């Protein structure tokens, strides 16, 4: 060619960390933890952060898969509907599982690889309803910047429909020489 | 000789030099003969992507033009260069379509419907930078070229054929584009593509590969047109 | 014909990207103006830096074939020959226009080492081409042209901006690719890094951007150069 649980740095507690590679680690309280363990375990979809484990000592701490790439919030503030889709399906595996997430919003929505979906007071509309309003206001993030009539429509019914139907909607929402 | 024309011009396009690609084939298509089918693709190339430069040229100027606004001097630099490039772009597509025609359509069999194929396509570019009437004689005339090919359609070789997706492809834009007729045009676009997506099937290893690209065209063009 | 309207006209060639006419243009303005200010000095640079970029890339390819192939393969010779000769001939448009105007205008510390880098640069671009005889003599003067910006810009342009250290990069190229002395590249590229990276409280606002991503060449070079 030519030319012309080892942790780290905190990142936002949350701190970059070596686990079997690189890991994220989030590090009345127990139960807060216990519950969110809890759920953790009962998540495996590729648009749900990863698991991968917890700690009790010296702290407690969530460890999951490390995402290179930002925040949907950090990035903002066809790829678009892509976005949109993948946090949908997400959000879809968590309530069939009867989850409710309480806290959608473009900072918790992690965009891996700048390809793959990863899952205050402008996302609040509990109820699967409530996530959904949430949901609408990251479709709002994602059209403004702050589109397909259908993707107007569908932030106003969000802004309800349940996750099916909203997916179901985006879904559906010269020449070459040898 | 003609035999080290072909290399010539397999070299210029290894070098990503069409502009020499283009004289060679010219001066290749000289002999009259019949072009085989890796010679055919190389008369094709050069002329197809030469053509290429100065219309994305030509599309980046004119959208300049309508943005321009305030004192003439500015949009005639856009202007100056349009005619500067309509007779660059009109000059090149007369000297293949003179070639085109005195060679190729003469000794001509899906040889016939691929030479009046590359007839319409530098007419329709002809289309897009015309202005005045002389843009109807110009798509007309074309659309006859298309009318003849289209007439050996189902003469020669197979519903699913290379030369007759391409064939099919460019004829639903004379519709569609500047006649202006986009219901008509997906009328053409879907009865070819559907035609193809049932045969489902295709001559050879190559043509199943090929055949597979274009119809994703088609789906786009259709997707598109009556949004 | 006024720098006015031609700080536009090059831009609609370039946006165009048919930069052959791109070059015409910035020549009319050299040759009339005899000065260009840090943005219409990029148009300039742009122009003849993808008119050799091209060239180059075709040249590459053309000479890696002739050698890779096995008598009959000799068109390869003809073709290069041709490139080269072109190749040669748009430098000595460029050195006859930099020498002419570009040389004895020169009333800032910004136009002097950036005139004398950019001519370096265009000895190197002939370098690639040169057997050894005329290699001696390109060299020597490309040489001369790194020095001379080198030793100006080292007193003149803090390392907080950008020209200096494309300068240093481009020259440590220089030795590694023609002369290949691994020590004179990290002692170039290395100790102009370090500097840099003791300026990098205080690049400004441009620098931040630009001066960061020619850092970050330096260690993408550095990488390749320390294996």
């Amino acid at each position: 060619r030519s030319s012309s649980i080892t942790v780290g740095q905190r990142i936002g507690t949350v701190y970059k960390g070596k686990w079997h590679g690189d890991v994220a680690v989030k590090m009345q309280q127990l139960q807060a933890f216990k519950n969110e363990v809890g759920v953790l375990r009962k998540t495996r979809h590729v648009n749900i952060l990863l698991f991968m484990g917890y700690s009790t000592k010296p702290q407690l701490a969530i460890v999951t898969q490390w995402c290179e790439g930002s925040s949907l919030y950090h990035h903002l503030h066809i790829k678009l509907i892509d976005i949109a889709r993948q946090t949908a399906q997400g959000m879809d595996y968590l309530h069939a599982k009867s989850i409710i997430h309480r806290d959608l919003k473009s900072n918790n929505i992690f965009l891996h690889e700048d390809l793959t979906v990863k899952i205050s007071i402008l996302w609040m509309a509990y109820s699967f309803q409530s996530d959904v309003y949430a949901f609408g206001i990251v479709l709002y993030e994602l059209m403004t910047g702050q589109c397909p009539k259908a993707m107007k429509r569908l932030m106003a019914e969000c802004l309800r429909p349940l996750f099916p139907q909203i997916l179901a909607s985006i879904e559906l929402l010269s020449e070459p020489s040898l | 000789d003609k035999n080290e024309l072909v290399q010539k011009a397999k070299l210029a396009e290894q070098a990503e030099r069409y502009d020499d690609m283009a004289a060679c084939m010219k001066s290749v298509t000289e002999q009259g003969a019949e072009l085989s089918n890796e010679e055919r693709n190389l008369l094709s190339v050069a002329y197809k992507n030469v053509v290429g430069a100065r219309r994305s040229s030509w599309r980046v100027v004119s959208s300049i033009e309508q943005k321009t606004e305030g004192a003439e001097k500015k949009q005639q630099m856009a202007r100056e260069y349009r005619e500067k490039i309509e007779t660059e772009l009109r000059d090149i597509c007369n000297d293949v379509l003179s070639l085109l025609e005195k060679f190729l359509i003469p000794n001509a069999a899906e040889s016939k419907v691929f030479y009046l194929k590359m007839k319409g396509d530098y007419y329709r570019y002809l289309a897009e930078v015309a202005a005045g009437d002389d843009k109807k004689g110009i798509v007309d005339q074309s659309q006859q070229a298309y009318q003849e090919a289209f007439e050996i359609s189902k003469k020669e070789m197979q519903p699913t054929h290379p030369i007759r997706l391409g064939l099919a492809l460019n004829f639903s834009v004379f519709y569609y584009e500047i006649l202006n007729s986009p219901e008509k045009a997906c009328s053409l676009a879907k009865t070819a593509f559907d035609e193809a997506i049932a045969e489902l099937d295709t001559l050879s290893e190559e043509s199943y590969k090929d055949s597979t690209l274009i119809m994703q065209l088609l789906r786009d063009n259709l997707t598109l047109w009556t949004s």
